[PDB]
C-alpha cells in the first residue's frame, strides 16, 4: 500500500496536500520509492467496509486505486524550437535577462538565480565518489530589497519548489517524521519539506529569525543531498538532492557596510561555507539609482494590474512577456526542464 | 396487501409537480441544463419555494422537512422522466435537491430540540474540516439461500440489511450478500464550525457544532471562512453521554443516547462593480451613493471613527485608510502584489490608543483583538493539532487566520517576545502562513491587515531624545509598517482645558457608525 | 485642481450661502424621509424570518432584533440593531390588525403572528 | 391577559400566612403532586375567569396546552452537608454561583414506530422512562411480529442542560435543568436555588424546579442617625479601624474604595497604593480589611502568578466548548480584592493590570483558544519604598519600584 501525493507545484492556493492510497499488486510493489514522482494507471474501487458506518454518522466508505500499470518524453516540434533558440548569438544574457523580469536590476543575483535554476553536473564521480550538483545560493541584505520575492518566483519556475519560513518550521517537519501504520501498526516514515524537493529546489524564507536547532538539521542537506534519521528504531536514509535558496537580515537589520559579512550576521562560517554564491545586498541612496528603480516598478504595478476570448487574452499576456523579457516564460520553463534532462 | 398512504405527502407532491410545471419554467430550463452539463444536483430558492399558496407550501415543507422529503423527490424524479429522460442513464437514478437563500439565520447559540426535522440555515466559522468519502444512499442485496437480487434498499442513517427475501419460496433472512455495482453511492463531508466572535458576549465562550455535507456541496468549506448553510437538523447517536446525572431512560435492556447535529444541502461563503450594484434597491443604491458623491466625503469620513476619542486627527485618518486596503495585483510572471496595509501607534501611557484597538475589534466586519504578554507564536499564525478520525495533523486557525480578509489588532506591541514578533513577518508582507512540522506542508491564505498599539522604552517618551532612540522596535519590523504614528503629550492649557471638559462628559453624559460599513461594502470594489 | 480662477461674482454671495443654508433644512429632513422609506421597504425582507420558523410565543423584542441583524441581513447590505429594533417596531404600526404588543414591565415582548398576505399592505408607504 | 405557560409563585407568602407553612411542611416530602395538580387548577383558574367569569373568549390554545408552576421563595433548608438520606427527594432552597453550562442535549418523550412491511404508524410516548417496543403491528390485516420499527428524527424530544453551581449552603454541585430552563442560566450568573436535592442508584444533584437571579425600619432609622450627625466623618475614622491610630486620610481613603463610584455604560473601580515606610500597620489594615469587607479575596503579588491571578483556560471533551478555572483576580469579579507585596509583583503577572485597569477585561490568544474575560474588581494595593526605609533625598517616582505607565 502505497501513498500518492500532490505534486509540490501544483498545490491549489490555500489548500492543504490532497493525497489518496494505491494499492499495488503482482510484482508491482517496490516500483517507486519515497521522493519519487510516477505516474500510474489503475481502477477507482471502493473498499472500507467496516466500523466506518457506525463509528461516524451514517454508512460511508473510503476510495482506492488498485494500480495496474506504473512509470516513473518530448516530441519533435519541441526540441526544434529549441534549437532554433539556442543556436542564437549570446544566449547566457538572454536566460538572465528573463529571471523574473518585473525586478529591477540586481543582475549580479538575478544570474545566481538563474545558475541555480539550470544546476551543474551531480557528477557520481568514479561511482565511489560523489559531489552535489546544484548550486547553492543566499541572499542577504537590508530590507525593502526583494530578497524574499526571488523566492516566490523560484517556486513558480523551477520543476519542483517547496517554500518554508524560518520560524514557521521546524527540524522534524524539514527532514523526516515518524508515523505509525495504521494497517500494520509498524513505526513508518514520512518525508518531509527537503524530501518532497528531490530533484528540485528548497526555499527557505528569514533563514536567520529561526532557531538554532532548527537551522542545524539543514547541514546535512547541503552537502549530502540526504536526510539521515535515527528514530523509533527506524535507521536510513532518504534522497534530498535540491538547491536551497536562503533569505536572510544582517544583525540590528541593516547592513553595517563598514564591517566584515563574518561580523555583520549571526550565522557562521560552517553554515556560509555550504553556500556557493553569496548575493550581499546595500540599500544605499542615490538619485540617479533611485530614478531608474522606482520608473521601473511604477510601470510594473501599471502592468500587472488588471487591464476566441482564450487566444485573444493568451495574445495579450505573451505581448507584455515581450515587453519585458526576450523569451516567453512558458518556454524557459521547459527549457530549463530539457536542459535538466 | 395495501400500505398505509401518507394524505399529507400526496397532497404536498401533487402540489410540488404543479409548482414545477408552473413557476416562470425556469426551474425546468435548469433542469434541461443539468441534461446538458451531466449535473446530479438541482437548486432551489426557498423565497421562489415560497411565493406559491401565499408561502404555505413551504411552511408545510419547512417546519416537519425530513419527513416529506420522498414525495419531492418523487415529484421531481417523475418530471425528469416526463422531459429529460436520459438523466436516468447510467454509462441508477441518482438525483437531490438543494435549497438555499432562508430568511432566517439561526446561530449555534439558539440550538433548541423544537427545531429537529425543520429547515433551517445557520453561519458559522470553520475551524476542521474532514476528507471527503462516498455515502451508502441507497444499497442493494442478493440472496444467499436462492439467488434472488433485492433492489433499492435504502440505508436511512444506519445499516440496514433486508427483513426478508421477496419469494415465498425462500426463507432467508438477516444473511445477504452485498452488491457493490448495481448499488450506489454519494459524497459525504463533515465541517466542524464555530460559533462567530460578534455572537458571544465578552467573558462567554464560543460554542462549537459539527457539519454534515454531502453530494457535489462538498469541499466548498475551507478552514478560517466565515460558511453558511442550509439544511435541516437531525440527531445522531451519542457515546459521551455516560456518567451524567439524572434519570436515563432505557429500552426494553438498550441504550437510547443521542446528540444533536446539523445536515446541510447547500453551501455558501459570505464575501465587480455592476455585480454589486444590481443586489441593491434604489433606496439601498441612493443611501449608499450620499456616502460616495457628495464633495467632502473624505473630510466627514475621518471625523467618524471612534468618535468618543478626542483628537489623534491623524489616526482617524490612517486606520480609516487601513480599512480600504489597496488592490491585489498579479504579475504576468506569476509574482504577487500586496493590498493591504499595516499601522502603528506609538503614544504614551496616557494617550489613549487602546480605545483605538477596541472600536476597530467592534466595528470592523471581521476583526480579532489580543494583547501583547497574552499572545504567542502558535496562537497568532498558526495552530499545528492532532486531528480527530485520524492518526494524522490538521491545522488550526490561529488569530492571524481568523479575520483573514480583514483587520487584526494587538495591543502593547512593545510587550511581545522577539522570537514571537518574528512569526508575523510573513503575513504582514507576502499575505501568506509557510507551515512545515510533522507532516503540515501547505501554504495559508493570511490576507490580514495588522494593526498594533505600543509604548516608548521608558514608559515616557523621553523628549530629550530623537526618534531614533526611543523606540526598541528594529528596522526590519519598522520597514513594513506603511504608516507609523507617535502621538506626545504636552501641557498646553488651551488644549487641556478641552480634553477635561470632554472627558468628563464621558462620565456625566456625520455618518452613522452603521452607515461606514455599508459604504465599504461598496468602496473596496473598485480598483484604480 | 485649481479650477476656481475667475468666479467673480458681485455681491450676491452673499446670497449664494443663503442657497446653502436656507435649503439645506429641507435635504436634511428627505434624508430624514429616505431612511424611513429605507426601513420601511426592509421590513418586506424581514417578516419571512417571522412567518418561517417562529411559531412559539415567549420571545421578547431584544432577542429577535439580535437575529434581524446577523441573519439573512447580514450581506451586501448589512443593517444596525438599532434600525432593527425600528424594523420591528414598525410592524406592529404598520399591521395593527396581526400585531399587538404591549410593554410587559420592561421591554417588549413579540407573540404569534396571525400572518395573513405577507407583503400585501406595503401600499400604506 | 399573560401569554405565558407558567408562573413564578411568589413562595415567601407561604412563610407570611399561617396554613401556608403548615402545608410547606406536609409538602417537604411530597412536591411534585401538588404542583401538578396547580397545573390543572391553572388551567382551570384559567377556564373559569375567561368563559365561566364571561371576562374572556380566547381559551383555545389555552384549554389544549399544560402549564406550570414555580415556587421561588420558599424557606431555606439546614444547608446542603447537613442533609440527610431521608431528606433525598425533598423540597430544598439553596444558593450559589453558575460556573459551567452544557449543550443542549434533548431527551426521549415520543417514539415514532412505523411498521416496516406496511407503513403503518403507532405513537408511543414514555412513562417513567421506559421504552416498550410493540411486538405486533395493530392492523387487522398486516399482524407480523416485531415489524414495528424505530425512526429517530421522526420523534419527539425535550431540552437537558447541566449547568454547574458552586453552592455555599444556609461546595459546588452539578445543577439540571429542563424545559424552558436552559440556557436561562449562563456562566457567572449569580443564583439562588429553589428545587430538589437528588441521590439515585448516587451522585448529588439538584433537579432544579425555580432558579433565581439575583433589615428593618428600624435600620433605616439607625443609618439615617449617623446619616444625620454632623461628626460622621470623624466617627467614621474613630469607628473603622480601632487599631489603627489616626490616619485620618487613610482612613477616608480605604472607605472611599468600599463605597465605590458609580458605574456606567466608566466603572467606580477605586484603587489605593500604600507607599507607607515598612512598619506602619498596614497588613493589620487590609488583613482587617479583607474580613470587614462583603466577602473579598485576599492576594500577595510574590504569592501569585499570571494563572494564579487571572485563569487557566481549556477545551472539554464532553461540553465542546472552553471552560475556566477561575483565578484570584476573577474571583473577586464584582467585590473587593488586597494585593499585598505588590512591589513584588512578577513583570509577566503585571502586565495584566494593564487591561485590568483600564477595561476590567483580560484577552487571551494562544494555542487553540481565543477568547476575552471579564474581572471587574477593586484592587487595594500596599508596597514599600525601595531599600530599608524611605529616602525623601531622592524624588517620590525613584522611591517606588513601579513603571509610569503603571504608577500613573
Ligand atoms: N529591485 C527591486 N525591483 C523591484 N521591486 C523591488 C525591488 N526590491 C524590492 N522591491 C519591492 O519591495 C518588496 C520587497 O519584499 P521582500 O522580498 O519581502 O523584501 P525583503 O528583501 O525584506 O525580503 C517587494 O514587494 C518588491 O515589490
Ligand atoms: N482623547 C481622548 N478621548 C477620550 N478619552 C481619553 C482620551 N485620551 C485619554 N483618554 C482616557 O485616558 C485613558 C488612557 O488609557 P490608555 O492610554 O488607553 O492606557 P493603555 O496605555 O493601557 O492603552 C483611557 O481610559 C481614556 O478613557
Ligand atoms: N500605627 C500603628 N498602629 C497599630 N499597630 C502598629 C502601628 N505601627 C506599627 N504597628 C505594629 O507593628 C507591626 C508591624 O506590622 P505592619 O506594619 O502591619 O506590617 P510589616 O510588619 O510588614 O511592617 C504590627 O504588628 C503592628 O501591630
Ligand atoms: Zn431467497
Ligand atoms: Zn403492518
Amino acid at each position: 500500500r502505497v501513498t500518492l501525493q500532490e505534486a509540490p507545484g501544483t498545490v491549489p492556493p490555500g489548500r492543504l496536500p490532497r493525497h489518496r492510497e494505491v494499492i499495488l499488486l503482482a510484482d508491482l510493489v517496490d516500483v517507486s520509492k519515497p521522493g519519487e514522482e510516477v505516474e500510474v494507471t489503475g481502477i477507482y474501487k471502493n473498499n472500507y467496509d467496516g466500523n466506518l458506518n457506525a463509528k461516524n454518522g451514517f454508512p460511508v466508505f473510503a476510495t482506492i486505486i488498485e494500480a495496474n500499470s506504473i512509470k516513473r518524453s518530448w516530441t519533435e516540434e519541441e526540441e526544434r524550437e529549441f534549437r532554433k533558440i539556442s543556436r542564437d548569438r549570446g544566449i547566457i544574457d538572454k536566460i538572465i535577462s528573463s529571471m523574473a523580469p518585473s525586478i529591477y536590476g540586481h543582475r549580479d543575483i538575478k544570474t545566481a538565480v538563474a545558475c541555480s535554476l539550470f544546476g551543474g553536473v551531480p557528477k557520481n564521480v568514479n561511482g565511489k565518489h560523489s559531489i552535489r550538483g546544484d548550486i547553492n545560493v543566499l541572499l542577504l541584505g537590508d530590507p525593502g530589497t526583494a530578497k524574499s520575492q526571488i523566492l516566490k518566483y523560484v517556486e513558480k519556475t523551477a520543476h519542483r519548489a517547496v517554500f518554508a519560513t524560518g520560524q514557521g518550521a521546524s527540524a522534524v517537519g524539514l527532514t523526516a517524521s515518524v508515523r505509525k501504520d495504521p494497517i500494520t501498526k509498524e513505526w513508518t516514515l514520512e518525508g518531509g519539506a527537503l524530501v518532497l524537493a528531490d530533484k528540485g529546489v528548497c526555499l527557505i524564507d528569514e533563514f536567520d529569525k529561526m532557531n538554532d536547532q532548527d537551522r542545524t538539521s539543514i547541514h546535512e542537506a547541503m552537502e549530502q543531498q540526504s536526510i539521515s534519521i535515527s528514530k523509533a528504531g527506524i535507521v536510513t536514509t532518504l534522497q534530498a538532492r535540491c538547491s536551497i535558496i536562503a533569505a536572510a537580515n544582517p544583525n540590528g537589520g541593516r547592513y553595517n557596510s563598514t564591517l566584515p559579512l563574518a561580523q555583520n550576521v549571526s550565522l557562521t562560517e560552517p553554515i556560509l561555507s555550504r553556500f556557493d554564491i553569496l548575493c550581499v545586498v546595500r540599500d544605499l541612496v542615490d538619485e540617479e539609482a533611485d530614478e531608474r528603480l522606482a520608473t521601473f516598478v511604477v510601470d510594473s504595478h501599471v502592468r500587472s494590474h488588471p487591464e476566441n476570448a482564450r487566444q485573444r487574452r493568451l495574445q495579450r499576456q505573451r505581448k507584455k512577456e515581450e515587453e519585458i523579457s526576450p523569451i516567453p516564460q512558458e518556454l524557459l520553463m521547459k527549457y530549463i526542464h530539457y536542459a535538466r534532462t | 396487501v395495501k400500505k398505509v398512504d401518507d394524505v399529507t405527502g400526496e397532497k404536498v407532491r401533487e402540489a410540488f409537480e404543479q409548482f414545477l410545471e408552473d413557476f416562470s419554467k425556469v426551474y425546468r430550463a435548469q433542469i434541461e441544463f443539468m441534461k446538458i452539463y451531466d449535473l446530479n444536483t438541482i437548486y432551489i430558492d426557498y423565497q421562489h419555494l415560497s411565493m406559491r399558496e401565499n408561502g404555505a407550501l413551504a411552511m408545510a415543507i419547512s417546519e416537519q422537512y425530513y419527513r416529506f422529503l420522498p414525495f419531492l423527490q418523487k415529484g421531481l424524479r417523475r418530471v425528469v422522466r416526463k422531459y429529460a429522460p436520459e438523466l436516468l442513464n447510467t454509462s441508477e437514478r441518482v438525483f437531490q435537491i438543494s435549497f438555499f437563500n432562508l430568511p432566517t439565520v439561526h446561530r449555534i447559540r439558539d440550538i433548541r430540540s423544537e427545531k429537529i426535522g425543520s429547515l433551517l440555515s445557520i453561519s458559522g466559522t470553520v475551524t476542521r474540516t474532514s476528507e471527503v468519502r462516498p455515502e451508502l444512499y441507497k444499497a442493494s442485496f442478493t440472496c444467499d439461500m436462492c439467488r434472488a437480487i433485492v433492489d433499492n434498499v435504502e440505508q436511512s442513517f444506519k445499516y440496514t440489511e433486508p427483513t426478508f427475501c421477496p419469494n415465498p419460496s425462500c426463507e432467508n433472512r438477516a444473511f445477504w450478500t452485498l452488491n457493490v455495482t448495481r448499488s450506489r453511492f454519494l459524497d459525504w463531508q463533515k465541517v466542524r464550525i464555530q460559533e462567530n466572535a460578534n455572537e458571544i458576549p465578552t467573558g462567554s465562550m464560543p460554542r462549537t457544532l459539527d457539519v454534515i455535507l454531502r453530494g457535489d456541496s462538498v469541499e466548498r468549506a475551507k478552514p478560517g471562512d466565515r460558511c453558511k448553510f442550509t439544511g435541516v437538523e437531525i440527531v445522531v447517536p451519542d457515546v459521551t453521554q455516560l456518567g451524567l446525572p439524572g434519570v436515563k431512560p432505557s429500552s426494553t435492556v438498550r441504550d437510547l443516547t443521542y446528540k444533536i447535529s446539523f445536515l446541510a444541502c447547500h453551501v455558501i461563503s459570505i464575501g465587480d462593480q455592476e455585480v454589486f450594484l444590481n443586489s441593491l434597491s434604489s433606496d439601498e443604491i441612493n443611501e449608499l451613493k450620499e456616502m460616495v458623491k457628495d464633495e467632502h466625503i473624505y473630510d466627514k469620513l475621518v471625523r467618524s471613527i471612534a468618535p468618543a476619542v478626542f483628537g489623534h486627527e491623524a489616526v482617524k485618518k490612517g486606520i480609516l485608510l487601513q480599512m480600504l486596503g489597496g488592490v491585489h495585483k498579479s504579475t504576468v510572471e506569476g509574482i504577487k502584489l500586496r493590498g493591504d496595509i499595516n499601522i502603528c501607534v506609538v503614544g504614551d501611557p496616557s494617550t489613549s490608543k487602546s480605545q483605538f484597538l477596541k472600536y476597530v475589534v467592534g466595528f470592523a466586519p471581521r476583526s480579532v483583538y489580543t494583547s501583547g504578554k497574552a499572545s504567542s507564536a502558535a496562537g497568532l499564525t498558526a495552530a499545528v493539532v492532532r486531528d480527530e478520525e485520524g492518526g494524522d495533523y490538521t491545522i488550526e486557525a490561529g488569530a492571524l487566520m481568523l479575520a483573514d480578509n480583514g483587520i487584526c489588532c494587538i495591543d502593547e506591541f512593545d510587550k511581545m517576545d522577539i522570537s514571537d514578533q518574528v512569526a508575523i513577518h510573513e503575513a504582514m508582507e507576502q499575505q501568506t502562513i509557510s507551515i512545515a512540522k510533522a507532516g503540515i506542508h501547505a501554504t495559508l491564505n493570511a490576507r490580514t491587515s495588522i494593526l498594533a498599539a505600543a509604548n516608548p522604552v521608558g514608559g515616557r517618551y523621553n523628549r530629550k531624545l530623537s526618534l531614533r532612540g526611543n523606540l526598541n522596535m528594529t528596522a526590519p519590523i519598522m520597514s513594513r509598517f506603511d504608516l507609523f504614528f507617535v502621538i506626545l503629550d504636552d501641557c498646553n492649557e488651551k488644549i487641556d482645558t478641552e480634553l477635561a471638559s470632554h472627558i468628563v462628559d464621558l462620565h456625566m453624559k456625520p455618518f452613522s457608525a452603521e452607515q461606514l460599513r455599508r459604504y465599504i461594502k461598496y468602496a473596496r470594489t473598485f480598483k484604480p | 485642481m485649481y479650477k476656481e480662477k475667475m468666479p467673480d461674482s458681485q455681491a450676491n454671495l452673499m446670497d449664494r450661502l443663503r442657497e446653502r443654508e436656507r435649503r439645506s433644512a429641507a435635504l436634511l429632513s428627505q434624508r430624514q424621509k429616505r431612511y424611513q422609506q429605507f426601513l420601511a421597504m426592509k421590513m418586506t425582507q424581514v417578516f419571512d424570518i417571522l412567518f418561517s420558523l417562529t411559531r412559539g410565543q415567549p420571545y421578547t423584542e431584544t432577542y429577535l432584533s439580535s437575529l434581524i441583524v446577523d441573519s439573512l441581513q447580514d450581506s451586501n447590505n448589512p443593517i444596525g440593531t438599532k434600525e432593527a429594533s425600528e424594523i420591528l417596531a414598525g410592524l406592529q404600526g404598520i399591521l395593527p390588525m396581526d400585531i399587538s404588543v404591549h410593554q410587559v414591565d420592561g421591554g417588549l415582548k413579540v407573540y404569534r403572528w396571525n400572518s395573513l398576505d405577507k407583503n400585501r399592505f406595503s401600499k400604506l408607504l | 391577559e399573560l401569554g405565558t405557560s407558567n408562573l413564578n409563585l411568589d413562595a415567601r407568602n407561604l412563610l407570611a400566612y399561617k396554613q401556608t407553612e403548615d402545608l410547606y411542611h406536609q409538602l417537604l416530602n411530597y412536591p411534585q403532586e401538588v404542583i401538578s395538580i396547580m397545573d390543572q387548577t391553572i388551567k382551570d383558574c384559567m377556564v373559569s375567569l375567561i368563559v365561566d367569569n364571561n371576562l374572556d373568549y380566547d381559551l383555545d390554545e389555552i384549554e389544549t396546552k399544560f402549564y406550570k408552576v414555580r415556587p421561588y421563595n420558599v424557606g431555606s433548608c439546614k444547608g446542603m452537608r447537613e442533609l440527610n438520606p431521608n431528606d433525598i427527594d425533598k423540597l430544598i432552597n439553596l444558593k450559589g454561583l453558575v460556573l459551567r453550562s452544557t449543550p443542549v442535549i434533548p431527551d426521549m418523550k415520543v417514539a415514532f414506530f412505523k411498521c416496516n412491511v406496511c407503513d403503518h404508524t403507532m405513537a408511543v410516548e414514555i412513562d417513567r422512562g421506559v421504552i416498550q417496543e410493540p411486538a405486533r403491528c395493530e392492523r387487522i390485516d398486516c399482524n407480523e411480529p416485531n415489524s414495528m420499527s424505530l425512526i429517530h428524527n421522526r420523534c419527539s424530544f425535550a431540552d437537558k442542560q447541566v449547568i454547574k453551581l458552586q453552592e455555599t449552603p444556609d461546595h459546588s454541585i452539578s445543577l439540571c435543568v429542563y424545559d424552558e430552563l436552559v440556557d436561562s442560566c449562563r456562566a457567572g450568573d449569580r443564583i439562588e436555588v429553589t428545587g430538589t436535592f437528588r441521590s439515585i442508584p448516587y451522585k448529588t444533584y439538584v433537579d432544579v424546579v425555580h432558579v433565581k437571579k439575583v433589615i428593618t425600619d428600624q435600620d433605616l432609622a439607625k443609618i439615617r442617625e449617623v446619616a444625620a450627625r454632623e461628626d460622621l466623618y470623624s466617627l467614621l475614622a474613630r469607628s473603622i479601624a480601632p487599631s489603627i491610630y489616626e490616619l485620618e486620610d487613610v482612613k477616608k481613603g480605604i472607605l472611599l474604595q468600599l463605597f465605590g463610584g458609580t458605574n456606567k455604560t466608566y466603572r467606580g473601580d477605586i484603587n489605593i497604593l500604600l507607599c507607607g515606610d515598612p512598619s506602619t500597620s498596614k497588613s493589620q489594615i487590609l488583613q482587617y480589611v479583607h474580613k470587614i469587607t462583603p466577602r473579598g479575596v485576599y492576594t500577595s503579588g510574590k504569592g501569585s502568578s499570571a494563572v494564579g491571578l487571572t485563569a487557566y483556560i481549556t477545551r472539554d471533551v464532553d461540553t465542546k466548548q472552553l471552560v475556566l478555572e477561575s483565578g484570584a483576580l476573577v474571583l473577586s469579579d464584582g467585590g473587593v480584592c488586597c494585593i499585598d507585596e505588590f512591589d513584588k509583583m512578577s513583570d509577566s503577572t503585571r502586565s495584566v493590570l494593564h487591561e485590568v485597569m483600564e477595561q476590567q477585561t483580560i484577552s487571551i490568544a494562544k494555542a487553540g483558544i481565543i477568547t476575552t474575560l471579564n474581572a471587574r474588581s477593586s484592587i487595594l494595593a500596599s508596597a514599600n519604598p525601595i531599600g530599608s526605609r524611605y529616602n525623601p533625598n531622592l524624588p517620590v517616582t525613584e522611591n517606588i519600584d513601579l513603571p509610569p505607565p503603571l504608577l500613573s
